[PDB]
């Protein structure tokens, strides 16, 4: 029915209007400080005034960093673009890592576009060409105009068309009784299919049948679709137009990433900068998220310094676990969190605290309620002690298998004997190391 | 204003604060302090605006957050439009598609620009009537067409080859077209306004424009600004303009570059094209390969070398690609031909002006006592730090809904977000919790 | 139709077609030479082999 | 008028069959160096020896490169000279060996000279000449075709074989249009209509060129030079607009491909065939590699077998470094960075540092090309500064002193201006001394 | 007849210069000294000329300035035409577009060639006149002409494709041409009377034509339809091994049928001291194939470390390759032999030397390296050219000696001035004070 992987019980930060964090809300327990800290981040993202600002939240393992980084994305909403990214994903064989980093940087921000289109659609009743008897000296033979009637459920209307848009219809091979789609803006004609009433004419037919379109004839509609700037760049790099035999093989070839010049990006920023002035478009910032930033090379760390100073630079949040360690790509350099100090100077530091045992006992409870299973309190206490003795994420993993043993024992509720049986079949890391040390071949 | 309005690291800096005597003002043109460094930058500014010298390098030195990046950026703003400027990073020239040598050659090529002017003679006017006789006699019977303009109307005789040329791009008249004088090329601008009411739905090619005004044929010159790099990419490929936008250059052979240099030389001899000396700025050059250093040493001596400025905050350290440690992070050969400009750390008095001048940019009203705590924390921390707190305290004060940012909101903003110095302590005490270089970590709290 | 024409018309070439043929066409003449026998393009070698 | 660290060097500055002058071509001192290079200029002008390499070594700022630019000037613009850096050998497209072999063949050029008689002018008229055919027939038989030619200052009438009617029909020329006719090769070429015919039509798409100047019959010679590498690229690369292989040229990307030895030898065959007939002339060039210390031992190895080639040109090397570990081998130590086996194949030219009195003359000679004039008092400071700080520092301070002089409106540099320029721009030693006194990480 | 040629180090030596008894002469065919070396190389020469053996490796060792590279050059020169000879550097096999092992096999494929012969008829005769029949917009055309030779005067009608050929290249009665029936190609010897006489013999003759193609070419041609372009463009990679396995069988069948005969070649590798270990491990197995070209190498390096491994193998190669390979060493040169080499270099460059300048050049050539003394002899003529006389004098050799420095002379000059030169650590003093 529903799938739950170590998540989906967090519906947001759950902050009040004053900014104070509740003791427990939205599947989140404790960590009032880190919650209040991220709410102001959400407010700054909604403010739209700041660009390139970055805030780093660093804490120990299983302290709730990432779980919070999903909660801020839940707080922003579906309209605000959110791009998840991991440091190990930035390395690509096709293009240098730098173009991938700057690429995601533009993938974070997004833009909305609104434009109005007017379309005539309906079944073709009678279409006739109109030829001019005047030679005019320009052409040997042509048509002055083409009149095509359109039938729809609400009403019927006759249209007067130019010979070109009629030539498109001749390319579509449209015949009397077939529904067509004619748009005024681009002037493109598309045949949807043959009308449904004509289906009974033949016993066997290849063509599909569709009902007659609702609406009088003419329709006025606008499209509010929002599109990121990077998608405008990729659509700008590969044209979809043209009938040339070269363009066909260009569509056949696999898309290969390439380094985009700064000039094209500047032109896109120019046309968007004009459309935002006309009011036809509205630019909105977005949030970039990077996990395990410590895996980044010092080259990407250095390029992040110049990337954050750009005006179009979106807000980026970083999360790291390890303490002071050697930065990747550096020989003797030792820096906290695995980030160079020049970059740490630019960011803002947020620290994540561990969880008390009594909080862990509630975490197992909520994970059980979202898991829908049934846990006894006496076994709940033992599961809490077990989670505190080994790790917090090990008990949340222990909730899964016990449900199966309970079904084999037919008991609806988990019993202490069930989890005690589950502990022998499944071991954590500490026991695995102990048994690993003494054995013949690598345990 | 044409650029996107989203605020950047330094949006306040516009131009340089030097007068005609080059003496810097204490606070002007968006910047603050750094008098000697700003004057040393303005000497480079007039050095570029003069354009009589080429092939020189200059270095900007200083510790982190000393204003080295806001310095070269101020030079590009005072330099103005139409003067080509290239700002890249040393880490960006490492590419799998291009070799570092050629990738740096393109970095030197984009900076220097070229302005080309061209004159055109065209005949543009609206058409009235077009007559072409066919079966009356035969064989190009010399038809005549009447072109109309608002202030002038004449009749033109059409030749046989023009009769054949008018058939392609067929014209019914009632139309505005333009014919090239030199090549006899026919171009169709679009239909007049009287033809708009004929069809309810019309094709995408159709359009309506006003009748051209004035004389029928005119003499007009057009100016274009194209960098040498664009010329080389265009000449390297059958279609190189698409290679510009797709970003795949293909590592142009150095053989074509000499031919392009001879072409530019001939264009300068004829006087049709003049060159504008450009500027090249490389940020964070402390990480660069030695091959790039040597290729910079050689490539700086050519006839067209854009003026190069760079900023590196590393002290004496090992260069990338070699075991030994050269001073400044650069080989002594690159430091031999160069000029070093040093920047000094700001004082307390200047920091508060750098703060308030930032609140004017963020449009955040501050109390008189807020700059005191933000400046006090700004001295112990780095100037680049409290500038973020000036942004967060605006939102925290926005939750309280009242006007300017109060001091208590600044204290809460400092309490929620840790300083870089405090995180080191919190890590050092909690070390057992965080992962270690050796990979050892204690997950369980219970002992 | 007014907005249609107001949209369609402002299509600006980012550089030019005349800049492409301006920086391409060579000032030097044809200068018919024996170099045509010194080239022998790859397509002709398929025919001669 | 642009000057970058150069352009005051004009040639080597030698004299006729003698020791080099003290000061010539912007050169001061180092008479032995530019003399020894002066002999190398004669060796290159001999056009005999092949694969002979030489290496000039010395400290930085000793004038190593200016000597290579000088011999490049001494050879002349017609002799091909390829500036090259050791860092350029590494390319992602092809292996370093192929790039080195390509640059080795970029040095040698080839000149081609051709003399062709031409007939150009307007067309007065065209008439056939009817004569009896060898075998009797009813139809017409034309013995010759008469073509008149009008040019400025002259006029002429010609008689051609009847086979010209096919070429004239191909070129579609009739009357009053300037044509192009080559004497022995024949046929025709239509350049364009005569200029006097532009008035008959108000609008026409055909341009009208004026009548040819001078006699209608001319004899001219054209010399064209092409390097052997540029010749090979044309052989390896397919050429066509619509061809299927050329169709795959579009939509794909061209990339440098390793050229086979068979193709190179095949080009050498036809080049030799044309050089035997007297139509072709082979002039060897000069390859120049700056900073040879940056070359990997794999390239140093290929230079050993490459320099022993027969068509290999003269290559000049420059290495400033002293005893170093060759790139690619940590334990090996050789002078200048060049392996001893490669050092064995070349001749070393030493360079010496410049004297104080030579430095002052360097700056005073640089002032003329800089167009800035300085006093005698402020020059004596530039000398001492140049000797203490460095040579290229006093040469670098020239322009800032002039700009500051323009800010002070003075037309000549003053001691106050050179001191003010000293305070603004710091050399390497001062900066390295500042880095030690700062704990800021500066 | 003559490839592009300039004066080179290996120029003067032509042929190995060995007696019918295989004993070397003291001075022959540009080679002087090195008796056991030239004889041991001649045994390999007649070994390749025998062609009955395959898959053998030999090594030529020695110090620098030997002539082992010159010796192999003399083996390639004495090998003569029609025998393929491939010489590649050790650093050439490394390639970005091709695998090192694949390129190493590609080196083995180029050395062994195949000869195929065929017979094509030829018509050579003078033309009396040409008669063609065409129609304006009338399609079909009809040609006729008359060929003439001393003993035969005949008339040949022209086919449809013969017309296009005769129109392509202008044919006249004065012009004498030679045309093949099957090929249809028109060959013009030149111009007769408006300077060659009418061809003797019959009008129609049949002569044999021989075509020689290396194994590598046959390997590349059959890979792809455009694979033929890979011959000239040199762009090919990862050739299918099944194609090679099929080509070997087809070539074997061609040998059994007697249609095509194979010519065994010689593979020579220079500077083998630096090579990847995968290349050696591939050579060990690859030398055992049925068609293996005879491999001769050159290594001037002593005991050192092999590239790709940490340990130091003797001679610079692993023992597995040293096993099946034979080692032919070389020795240094006598003081008189150096004088002889310098003299024959003067004869090759055509430079007259004085006796005293020859003795002095021999002394400074023995103290220093030989190749250096061979380097000065070319500059001596240029220095003496300004004196307006053609001779080499001890004064000019002294001037050339002070102008151009020896390596050992520069080693001291670097060592005293080290403050001025750039140290390995990076420190340099560019200021005199
Ligand atoms: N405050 C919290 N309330 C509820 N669940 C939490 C909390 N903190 C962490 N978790 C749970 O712990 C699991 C793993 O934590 P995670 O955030 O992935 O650790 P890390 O940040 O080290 O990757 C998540 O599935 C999350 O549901
Ligand atoms: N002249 C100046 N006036 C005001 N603020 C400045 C000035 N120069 C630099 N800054 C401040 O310095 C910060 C950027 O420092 P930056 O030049 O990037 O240091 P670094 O280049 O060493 O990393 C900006 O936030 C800006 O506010
Ligand atoms: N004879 C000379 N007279 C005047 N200036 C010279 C002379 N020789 C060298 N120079 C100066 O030296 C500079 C070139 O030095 P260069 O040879 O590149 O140093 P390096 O030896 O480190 O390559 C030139 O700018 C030139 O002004
Ligand atoms: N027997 C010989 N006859 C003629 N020249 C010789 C002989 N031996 C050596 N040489 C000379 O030695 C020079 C090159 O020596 P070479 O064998 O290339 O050294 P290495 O063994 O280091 O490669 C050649 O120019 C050649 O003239
Ligand atoms: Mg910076
Ligand atoms: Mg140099
Ligand atoms: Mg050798």
């Amino acid at each position: 029915v529903t799938r739950t992987a170590a998540h989906t019980h967090i519906k947001g930060l759950g902050l009040d209007e004053s900014g104070v964090a509740k003791r427990v809300e939205g599947g989140f327990v404790g960590q009032i400080e880190a919650r209040e800290a991220c709410g102001v981040i959400v407010d700054l993202i909604k403010a739209k005034k700041m660009s390139g600002r970055a805030i780093l939240l660093a804490g120990g393992p299983s302290t709730g960093k990432t779980a919070l980084a999903l909660a801020i994305s839940q707080e922003l909403g579906p309209k605000v673009p959110f791009c998840p990214l991991v440091g190990s994903e930035l390395y690509s064989v096709e293009v240098k890592k730098t173009e991938t980093l700057m690429e995601n940087f533009r993938r974070a921000i997004g833009l909305r576009i609104k434009e109005t289109k007017e379309v005539y659609e309906g079944e073709v009743t009678e279409l006739t060409p109109e030829d001019a008897e005047n030679p005019l000296g320009g052409y040997g033979k042509t048509i002055s105009h083409v009149i095509v009637g359109l039938k729809s459920a609400k009403g019927t209307k006759t249209l007067r068309l130019d010979p070109t848009i009629y030539e498109s219809i001749q390319r579509e091979k449209v015949s009397i009784g077939d529904v067509i789609y004619i748009e005024a803006n681009t002037g493109a004609v598309k045949r949807v299919g043959r009308s449904d009433a004509y289906a009974t004419e033949f016993d066997l037919e290849t063509e599909e049948y569709v009902p007659l379109p609702k609406g009088e004839v003419h329709k006025k509609k606008e499209i509010v679709q929002d599109v990121t700037l990077h998608d405008l760049d990729v659509a700008n790099a590969r044209p979809q137009g043209g009938q040339d035999v070269i363009s066909m093989m260009g569509q056949l070839l696999k898309p290969k990433k390439t380094e985009i010049t700064e000039k094209l990006r500047q032109e896109v920023n120019k046309v968007v900068a004009k459309y935002i002035d006309q009011g036809v478009a509205e630019l909105i910032p977005g949030v970039l998220f990077i996990d395990e930033v410590n895996m980044l090379d010092i080259e990407i760390f250095t390029y992040l310094n110049k990337a954050l100073e750009s005006n179009i630079a979106p807000v980026v949040v970083l999360a790291s676990n390890r303490g002071m360690t050697t930065v990747r790509g550096t020989e003797d350099v030792i820096s906290p969190h695995g980030v160079p100090p020049d970059l740490i100077d630019r960011l803002l530091i947020v620290r994540t605290l561990p969880y008390d045992k009594d909080e862990i006992r509630t975490i197992i409870e909520r994970r059980a309620t979202v898991e829908r299973l049934q846990v006894e309190s006496s076994a709940l206490d033992l599961l809490a002690t077990m989670g505190t003795e080994t790790s917090l994420r090990y008990a949340l993993q222990l909730l899964a298998p016990c449900g199966i043993l309970a079904q084999t024992s037919n008991r609806k509720e988990i019993v202490v004997n069930d989890v005690n049986e589950a502990k022998l079949l499944f071991l954590d890391a500490k026991r695995s190391t102990k048994i690993l040390e003494t054995s013949a071949n690598y345990l | 204003l044409k650029s996107l309005s989203l605020i950047a690291a330094h949006s306040h800096i516009t131009g340089l604060g030097l007068d005609e005597n080059l003496q810097p003002r204490p606070t002007s043109e968006g910047m603050v302090g750094q008098l000697q460094a700003r004057r040393a930058a303005g000497v480079i500014l007039k050095m570029v605006q003069n354009g009589t010298i080429a092939g020189r390098a200059v270095l900007v030195a200083g510790p982190p957050s000393t204003g080295k990046t806001a310095l070269a950026m101020g030079v590009s703003q005072s330099l103005g439009k139409d003067v080509p400027f290239t700002a890249i990073a040393g880490s960006e020239i490492f590419s799998l598609e291009l070799s570092k040598t050629e990738a740096l050659t393109q970095a030197f090529r984009k900076s220097i620009g070229i302005k080309i002017k061209e004159e055109t003679e065209l005949i543009e006017g609206e058409v009235v009537e077009i007559q072409i006789d066919r079966s009356i006699t035969g064989g190009h019977k010399q038809g005549k067409l009447t072109i109309k303009t608002t202030d002038m109307e004449t009749i033109y005789e059409l030749g046989n080859k023009m009769i054949d040329g008018l058939t392609k791009e067929k014209v019914l008249a009632g139309d505005v077209i333009s014919i090239d004088k030199a090549s006899g090329k026919i171009t169709k601008l679009g239909r007049s306004f009287a033809r708009s009411r004929d069809y309810d739905a019309m094709g995408a090619d159709t359009r309506f424009v006003q009748c051209p005004e004035g004389e029928l044929q005119k003499r007009k010159t057009v100016v274009h600004t194209v960098s040498l790099h664009e010329i080389d990419v265009i000449n390297s490929r059958t279609q190189g303009f698409l290679a510009l936008f797709t970003g795949d250059t293909g590592e142009i052979r150095s053989e074509v570059r000499d031919q392009i240099n001879t072409k530019v030389a001939e264009w300068k001899e004829e006087g049709k094209a003049e060159i504008v000396p450009g500027v090249l700025f490389i940020d964070e050059v402390h990480m660069l390969d030695i091959e790039c250093f040597s290729f910079i040493n050689r490539a700086l001596e050519d006839e067209f070398a854009p003026i190069v400025m760079m900023a590196t905050n590393r002290g004496v350290s090992k260069t990338r690609g070699t075991n030994y440690k050269s001073p400044h992070g650069l080989p002594l050969d690159l430091l031999d031909r160069s000029i070093i400009i040093t920047t000094k750390s700001y004082n307390e008095q200047e920091i508060k002006t750098i703060l308030s001048i930032r609140a004017q940019e963020e449009e955040v009203e501050l109390s008189s006592d807020a700059l005191d705590l933000l400046t006090k924390t700004g001295v112990e921390t780095s100037l680049r730090y409290s500038s973020n707190l000036i942004s967060v305290a605006q939102q925290i004060a926005m939750k309280r809904k009242n006007n300017t940012v109060e001091v208590e909101d600044v204290k809460r903003a400092y309490l929620l977000f840790l300083d870089s110095a405090r995180s080191v302590k919190y890590v050092q005490e909690n070390e057992s919790q965080y992962i270690d270089d050796q990979g050892n970590v204690q997950i369980s709290i219970a002992k | 139709v007014n907005k249609l024409r107001c949209d369609r018309r402002p299509i600006f070439g980012k550089n030019l077609i005349d800049l492409l043929t301006k920086d391409r066409r060579v000032k030097y003449d044809k200068s018919s030479i024996i170099d045509n026998e010194l080239i022998k393009p790859l397509q002709t070698r398929v025919l001669d082999n």
